[PDB]
C-alpha cells in the first residue's frame, strides 16, 4: 500500500 | 475492472524519421533492456486487471513500456533519440509513482534504468 | 492582461487537470497531512489553489509574476522532497508541461 498526498492505493507489492 | 486501449504505436499525422541514434536505441539499448531477466513485467502493457490493480489506470494517465516503445521503433515513429528516451523516462517515472521504495517492481524497474542509463552514455553521434 | 488571462485559463487549467495535480492544488496541511517539519523548512508555500486566485483577482503586474509563483510551488517540494521521490517525479512532470506552455506564450 502506497500513500501520497491522502491518497491511498494497491501497489504492485500487495 | 479493464484495461484501457494500448498507447499508439504510429500515427499518419507524426513525422517519421531514421538516425543512427534511433538505430542504436533499437539495436542495442532496447535490445539490452528487453533480454534481461527482470524484463517480462515491463514487456507488455500494465495488466492491471491480470495484476488485480484496479486503481493503476486511475493514477497512471500516460501509460508505457517496452513493447510499445519496440513498435514505435521498428514504424520510425520518433523524430530524434531525444523523444524515444522520452518514453523510457516514462516508463520508469510511471513504476516510481506508483509503486513503494523497496518494492520487486521497482528494484527490478532500477536495475534496468541503470543499464539503460550505461548504454545512454555511449549514445552515438548522430550522423 | 493578454498574457495574464493565459496564464488563468490556459496554463493553469491545463496543469490542473493534469493527473499528477492533486498534491499541488491546495496549500500544504502539515497537520493533517502529519509533516511537523514542512513549514519549518518552507518559508513561502505556494500552489496551484492560490495561484488560481491571484489570476483572478487581479494580484500579479504581468506574467513573470505570475512565473514566479509557479517556479515557488515546484521550488517547495524540490526543497523538501528527496530527489527522485515519487511526489518529485510528479512535480518534475507538472513543471515540463508548464516549461512547454510559457515556451508558447
Ligand atoms: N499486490
Amino acid at each position: 500500500w502506497k500513500t501520497i498526498a491522502g491518497k491511498t492505493w494497491r501497489t504492485k507489492q500487495c | 475492472s479493464t484495461n484501457p486501449p494500448p498507447p499508439e504505436t504510429s500515427n499518419p499525422n507524426k513525422p517519421k524519421r531514421q538516425t543512427n541514434q534511433l538505430q542504436y536505441l533499437l539495436r542495442v539499448v532496447l535490445k539490452t533492456l528487453w533480454k534481461h531477466q527482470f524484463a517480462w513485467p515491463f514487456q507488455q502493457p500494465v495488466d492491471a486487471v491480470k495484476l488485480n490493480l484496479p486503481d493503476y489506470y486511475k493514477i497512471i494517465k500516460t501509460p508505457m513500456d517496452m513493447g510499445t516503445i519496440k513498435k514505435r521503433l521498428e514504424n520510425n515513429y520518433y523524430w530524434n533519440a531525444q523523444e524515444c528516451i522520452q518514453d523510457f523516462n516514462t516508463m520508469f517515472t510511471n513504476c516510481y509513482i506508483y509503486n513503494k521504495p523497496g518494492d520487486d517492481i521497482v528494484l527490478m524497474a532500477e536495475a534496468l534504468e541503470k543499464l539503460f542509463l550505461q548504454k545512454i552514455n555511449e549514445l552515438p553521434t548522430e550522423e
